[PDB]
């Protein structure tokens, strides 16, 4: 469906003005007829974007109500009402058991539904942001007259007019223009104004001057044009549809959840029906056969687990909110940890998005300035008298000014009225020479010639601030070579000197080096005009050369670039040390893209492209073995004629990849290419041209300050302070939460065994029921909750940023090793500790373990109010039941006591508690509150009715203590083996 | 005692409940203290 | 195979065999020590049987015994359980001076055979003749229910003293030696008739205290036969038999805590 939109567009900028009118039945001068425009409206439809059909929240909520655990809990809830129905008909049961348990279980499903619904959130308003880029109104020429109309009423063929400050209402063929410049950052991510004129200037319509696009704005001048595309058919309207239309897809974390749901659901249905038939064979009435099944359901399903996961995710997202990293989708909290490839935009993401002075060439020396936002570098020069001469030209031969009321904000961050290069120079001098306004007050400008297309230079004449002179100084800047052809002397370390071929060659060298760094280079020179030839009232003519512009003194060079953000180089290296592949994907030109790649460490030192090898060896590129080149730089124009299989080979064959001059669909294609190889991919960006890629990414991260509204709609995560170091933190947090989820899951599952085994022995042994159904829910929904959550606050056991990204195909959240430990080893020890306390309670009340076998028949018989114990005493029905429920209560408390040790062992997968310590305060809180809850549930009056919880005698609490301790020792010995031999036996069997 | 051994079939479940609830409360307070060591 | 290789499948079996073996051996060990802390003659706790339950022979479907006099197999179900109990109180079962003793044919005081020790043989229990149960196949019309006080080791059932008012106000009040049992329904549409030891409507105190199964096997607890020769027919009659005493109490939950709940209906 969207495969059409993933392709490069076709256009009609090649046609003549006249020819273009024939195609759209239009007038170049009079414009369309009121009738013809209305006709075309009904024909083509409105100049608007329609949002894609969404899934209502209704269906979204209910889709969770049927996912493995909820299905089993539904079967339980209904099976409760089943047994209740069968009762209400047969023998009038005045009880509330099956009825209430059926109500409780149905509530558990609904509430669990809210948790998973909260986790599976999708806040997407892509198409809405795009719609915000179409103006409310447009100016059209109809019947030879200009009028404002609803922009939706704009059709292909009419004559539209735009001017500085307004949004392009539709894709236009420029037919007339006067000084028109446009901001195409929507399509390129670059905000430098692009001229628009009627002349065709490139075969590529996205590069030609005679096309203006919807989603962009006119920055200055005026233009008229013929509408060629409207609504969804515009270049960026298609990007809108592509972006808004892209299928979301399941996250890595989501896939893991479903996976263990299958496992646990599997064992649940297995043991469920495996013992349902095992009971009927033993001659159990279907009346009972279902009651046992309900218990089996409740025992096997970890009722509180899915909600635990959600809370652990939420708590991890809260910590990241506190580092200026907003998470829109709870699952995106983990994806960053599983990320193996980052596709990053350059401008406004890796870079500050601001022309900044990078180097200066004066005194036959290359000086480097500090490009960082917060200025974390050092000085270059202050002493040289040459510097002050260059500094003066940079301030004086400059027409840029700071906007009013910025004195509060830092120099480099403040808004400037002017072109990017003049702003850069302004901020450079203001920083290291103080107030520039001061320099422009001490040296009043009397005449100037602003930068001309033809002159290729800008000159200014000022009253020298010096009192002993107060004469006229000439300054000029422009193209380095043009400035050179106008110089005779060079200000070396203070004093001038003739411009010999020697210094002239050093100039060329300096010029070539700076240009090689992808930096824009300017020349600077001045000339102190002779006093006798220029009186204090001498008039200077700016129109006609009234003053010399030759034999001037060359002062120096200055170079500039849109520099990396301070934290970016280090963040890139850190991603790469964690084994994450970092690719650059930018709408910017290749020379600039490549230079920043080396600056931030995308391309490491020494690595070459095929073009680099060819130039170094002075040989044809076809003569170069492409396998000798680990780095590559792909232009979008070449990308366009490559198949995906060939794109896949590029991705496979290079470690250091730069995709430059890419369109928005091309970014999507590169992302998909990476994913196709089985990689989890993150995208980082800030422009509307990142929207499709951000949507398709497993996780999209947008910049918060510099980011466009669209990009932040398309993302899963926002960096609110533009701190790229947050990606590094995000991946670290993502890995940590992945491990801690394992700990929390094992902990929760472990207690399933002591809830399953009592029901089994109840059938096979014919003893009184050791633990009840209600009692199970008091564990999974009550006591285990805070402890399970607390594992989310566990510190790393080792340097997680030192390991490679997990293999999502092999490294699962829940594997066989977890089940073996939780179900086969620790849970089994917990089961016994439960049974022990059960036998203790009964034996101390007169029913010794031996006489318990095959007694349930008489025990449950409501009409036998005289059962004989081991000592020959006789018990009524309600009397023995009180002891039985007291057994449920102590078995319950036994679970809590054995979960103490389990909580401590689940703390660490490898390390010892004596190494990791007990610095998790939430965990300790869990221990205290868990025990408080259990005690309250046993001793609070009335709980014997609502939950069948009975007061325990002090000695009862200590039954499971020896089992709780064996767990601690056992797991500590086991992990001691793991560490002592990384070989594999204990490791490959039990290492979560 | 002999025929007056009524105490043999008696248990102070009332005190046990009072003590049990005291303990539960104090464990609840202790937990808050440790948690609130930083929020 | 599914998971691993044969070598791995073996090792995982050798482990869980030794592992579960140890766990079973430990579990058993903790059961040993538990038993080691317990007496053979007396349970550690008795507060959960404390107030004695009162149970009867007619096995009630739901605290009810409804049947038809004009039908044979209508009551043959209740006669099965009635027989089961009384069959134990046979004279052939109580033979010789061992381990039985002839006790007062009239309600007497308690009998202490020492302590709950094995320092003596089987503590000798009082004989009880089912022949003390006058009038009661059993009552084919108007049932002859048999009551019973639940056995509790070292329990001395103490009758109420005639200090103040009483339900069966002072009638045949053998204050010193009888634990009374008065059945009731207002709703007085019946005819209560009690049979027992010495002809009294109670339990003779000479059968106490019970020394337990280990120290007193073949021991016999006193019975109290109750006959309802009601002149009514074809209606559910809620009859409650209540025992009175210092050590006797009741509960709204446990409807068998020192009392009966019988729903007789001679639907004939
Ligand atoms: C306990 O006493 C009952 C009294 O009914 C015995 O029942 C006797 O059963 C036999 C054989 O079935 C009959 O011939 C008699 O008529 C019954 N009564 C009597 C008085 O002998 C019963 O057998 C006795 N049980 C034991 C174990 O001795
Ligand atoms: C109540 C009692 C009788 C039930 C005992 C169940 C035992 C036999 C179960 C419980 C957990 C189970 C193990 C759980 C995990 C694994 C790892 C997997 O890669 C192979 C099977 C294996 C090794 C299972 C084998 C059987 C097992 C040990
Ligand atoms: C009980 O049986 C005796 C004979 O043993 C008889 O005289 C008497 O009438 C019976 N009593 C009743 C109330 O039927
Ligand atoms: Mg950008
Ligand atoms: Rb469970
Ligand atoms: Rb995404
Ligand atoms: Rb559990």
């Amino acid at each position: 469906l969207d495969e059409l939109k993933k392709e490069v567009s076709m256009d009609d900028h090649k046609l003549s003005l006249d020819e273009l009118h024939n195609k759209y039945g239009t007038d170049l001068t009079r414009g369309l007829t009121n009738a013809r425009a209305k006709e075309i409206l009904a024909r083509d439809g409105p100049n608007s974007l329609t949002p894609p059909p969404t899934t209502p929240e209704w269906i979204k909520f209910c889709r969770q109500l049927f996912g493995g655990f909820s299905i089993l809990l539904w079967i339980g809830a209904i099976l409760c009402f089943l047994a209740y129905g069968i009762q209400a008909a047969t023998e009038d049961e005045p009880a509330n058991d099956n009825l209430y348990l059926g109500v409780v279980l149905s509530t558990v499903v609904i509430v669990t539904g809210c948790f998973s619904y909260y986790q599976e959130a999708k806040s997407s308003r892509i198409m809405d942001s795009f719609k915000n880029m179409v103006p409310q109104q447009a100016l059209v020429i109809r019947d030879g007259e200009k009028s404002t109309i609803n922009a939706e009423f704009v059709v292909a063929g009419d004559l539209v007019e735009v001017k500085g400050g307004d949004r392009i209402p539709a894709d236009l063929r420029i037919i007339s223009a006067h000084g028109c410049k446009v901001d195409n950052s929507s399509l390129t991510g670059e905000s430098e104004p692009q001229t628009r004129s009627p002349e065709f200037s490139s075969e590529n319509p996205l590069e030609t001057r005679n096309i203006a696009f919807f989603s962009t704005n006119c920055v200055e001048g005026t233009a008229r044009g013929v509408v060629v595309y409207t609504g969804d058919r515009t270049v960026m309207g298609r990007i809108a549809t592509l972006a808004s239309g892209l299928e979301v897809g399941r996250t890595p974390i989501a896939i893991e959840i479903e996976h263990f749901i299958h496992i646990i659901t599997g064992v649940a249905v297995f043991l469920g029906v495996s013992f349902f038939i095992l009971s009927l064979i033993l001659g159990y009435s279907w009346l009972e056969a279902v009651i046992f099944l309900i218990g089996i359901i409740v025992a096997n399903v970890p009722e509180g687990l899915l909600a635990t996961v959600t809370v652990c995710l939420t708590l991890t997202a809260k910590r990241m909110a506190r580092k200026n990293c907003l998470v829109k989708n709870l699952e995106a909290v983990e994806t960053l940890g599983s990320t193996s490839t980052i596709c990053s935009d350059k401008t406004g993401t890796l870079t500050q998005n601001r022309m900044t002075v990078a180097h200066m060439w004066f005194d036959n020396q290359i000086h480097e300035a500090d490009t960082t936002e917060n200025q974390s570098g050092a000085a270059f020069d202050k002493t040289s008298a040459t510097w002050s001469a260059l500094s003066r030209i940079a301030a004086l031969c400059n027409r840029a000014v700071f906007q009013a009321g910025q004195d509060n904000v830092p120099i480099l961050k403040r808004s400037v009225a002017g072109d990017a290069s003049e702003s850069a120079l302004l901020k450079c001098i203001e920083l290291c020479c103080g107030s520039v306004q001061g320099m422009r007050d001490r040296n009043p400008k009397i005449v100037e010639i602003p930068f001309n297309s033809t002159n290729k230079y800008q000159l200014s004449i000022h009253e020298n601030e010096k009192s002993s002179e107060s004469r006229y100084l000439l300054v000029m800047k422009g193209a380095p070579e043009r400035i050179l052809d106008r110089c005779s002397t060079i200000l070396l370390n203070g004093a001038e000197e003739p411009l010999k071929e020697d210094m002239k060659e050093a100039f060329q060298n300096a010029y070539l080096e700076l240009g090689g760094l992808g930096e824009r280079v300017l020349g600077f020179c001045h000339f102190a005009l002779p006093e006798d030839k220029y009186n204090e009232g001498y008039p200077f003519d700016a129109d006609e050369p009234n003053f010399p512009t030759t034999d001037l003194c060359f002062v120096g060079l200055m170079a500039m670039i849109d520099p990396p953000r301070a934290a970016v180089p280090d963040a890139v290296g850190k991603c790469r040390s964690a084994g994450i592949k970092v690719i650059m994907v930018t709408g910017d030109h290749p020379i600039t893209a490549k230079a920043i790649a080396k600056g931030v460490g995308i391309i490491s030192e020494g690595n070459e492209t095929i073009e680099d090898i060819a130039a170094r060896l002075n040989i044809p590129i076809g003569q170069v073995n492409p396998r000798d080149a680990k780095a590559c730089v792909v232009h979008g124009s070449d990308l366009k004629d490559l198949s995906t299989e060939v794109l896949d080979d590029i991705l496979h064959y290079h470690t250091e990849i730069v995709f430059a001059r890419t369109s928005p669909q091309q970014k999507l294609i590169i992302v998909e290419g990476c994913q196709r190889q089985g990689a989890i991919v993150a995208v980082t960006g800030d422009g509307v041209n990142d929207s499709p890629a951000l949507k398709k990414a497993d996780i999209g991260v947008a910049m918060g300050i510099s980011g466009s509204d669209v990009s932040k709609q398309a993302a899963d995560m926002i960096l609110l302070d533009d701190n790229f170091a947050s990606i590094v933190t995000g991946v670290e947090e993502g890995r940590l939460i992945f491990d801690n989820l394992k700990k929390s899951i094992a902990y929760t599952l472990t207690s399933n065994i002591p809830e399953i085994t009592p029901f089994l022995v109840f059938i096979i042994g014919n003893v009184p029921l050791p633990l009840g159904t209600v009692t199970i829910l008091c564990i999974d929904l009550g006591t285990d909750m805070v402890p399970a959550i607390s594992l989310a606050y566990e510190q790393a056991e080792s340097d997680i940023m030192k390991r490679q990204p997990r293999n999502p195909k092999t490294d699962k959240l829940v594997n066989e090793r977890l089940i073996s430990m939780a179900y086969g080893q620790i849970g089994m020890i917990q089961a016994l500790g439960g049974f022990f306390s059960y036998f203790v309670i009964l034996a101390e009340n007169g029913f010794l373990p031996m006489d318990l076998i095959g007694k349930r028949v008489r025990w449950d018989d409501r009409w036998i109010s005289d059962v004989e114990d081991s000592f020959g005493q006789q018990w009524t029905y309600e009397q023995r039941k009180i002891v039985e429920f007291t057994c449920h209560t102590s078995f319950f408390i036994s679970i809590v006591v054995v979960q103490w040790a389990d909580l401590i062992i689940c703390k660490t997968r490898r390390n010892s508690i004596f190494q990791q310590g007990m610095k998790n305060k939430i965990l300790i809180f869990g221990l205290f509150e868990e025990t408080a809850l259990a005690a309250f549930l046993s001793y609070c009056p009335g709980t014997d009715v609502a939950l069948r919880m009975y007061p325990l005698k002090p000695s009862w609490w200590f039954c499971a203590f020896p089992y709780s301790l064996i767990i601690f020792l056992y797991d500590e010995m086991r992990r001691f083996i793991i560490r002592r031999s990384p070989g594999g036996w204990v490791e490959q069997e039990t290492y979560y | 005692e002999g025929p007056d051994n009524d105490e043999r079939f008696t248990y102070d479940y009332y005190r046990l409940r009072v003590v049990g609830l005291i303990v539960a409360a104090v464990l609840c307070v202790i937990g808050i203290i440790i948690l609130l060591a930083g929020k | 195979f599914l998971g691993r290789t044969g070598s791995s499948w073996f090792k995982i079996f050798l482990f869980y065999l030794i592992f579960y073996g140890c766990l079973a051996g430990i579990f058993i060990g903790t059961i040993q020590v538990l038993l080691l802390t317990l007496s053979d003659f007396e349970p550690k706790y008795q507060d959960r049987v404390a107030p004695p339950g009162l149970s009867h022979a007619p096995y009630a479907i739901k605290t009810e015994i409804s049947f038809s006099i004009s039908n044979p197999k209508s009551y043959e179900s209740f006669v099965k359980s009635m027989h089961k109990l009384m069959d134990l109180y046979n004279e052939s079962s109580q033979a010789g001076n061992s381990p039985f003793e002839d006790c007062s044919d009239t309600p007497a005081d308690y009998i202490k055979r020492g302590d709950l020790d094995d320092s003596q043989g089987q503590k000798k229990a009082c004989r009880f003749s089912r022949m003390w149960l006058k009038n009661c196949g059993y009552a084919e019309g108007k049932p002859c229910v048999v009551a019973k006080l639940n056995r509790i080791i070292g329990f001395y059932p103490k009758p109420l003293k005639n200090t103040t008012d009483l339900p069966e106000e002072l009638q045949a009040n053998y204050n010193q030696y009888v634990l009374p049992l008065r059945c009731a329904a207002r709703e007085k549409i019946g005819s209560i008739e009690y049979f027992g030891l010495g002809g009294y409507a109670g339990f003779p105190l000479q059968y106490y205290p019970y020394y337990g199964k280990r120290l007193q096997k073949k021991y016999l607890q006193p019975l109290l036969a109750i006959q309802f020769t009601n002149l009514t027919q074809n209606m559910e009659l809620r009859i409650e038999c209540k025992v009175y005493g210092e050590n006797i109490d009741y509960s709204e939950k446990d409807r068998f805590r020192g009392r009966f709940e019988v729903k007789i209906e001679v639907k004939s």
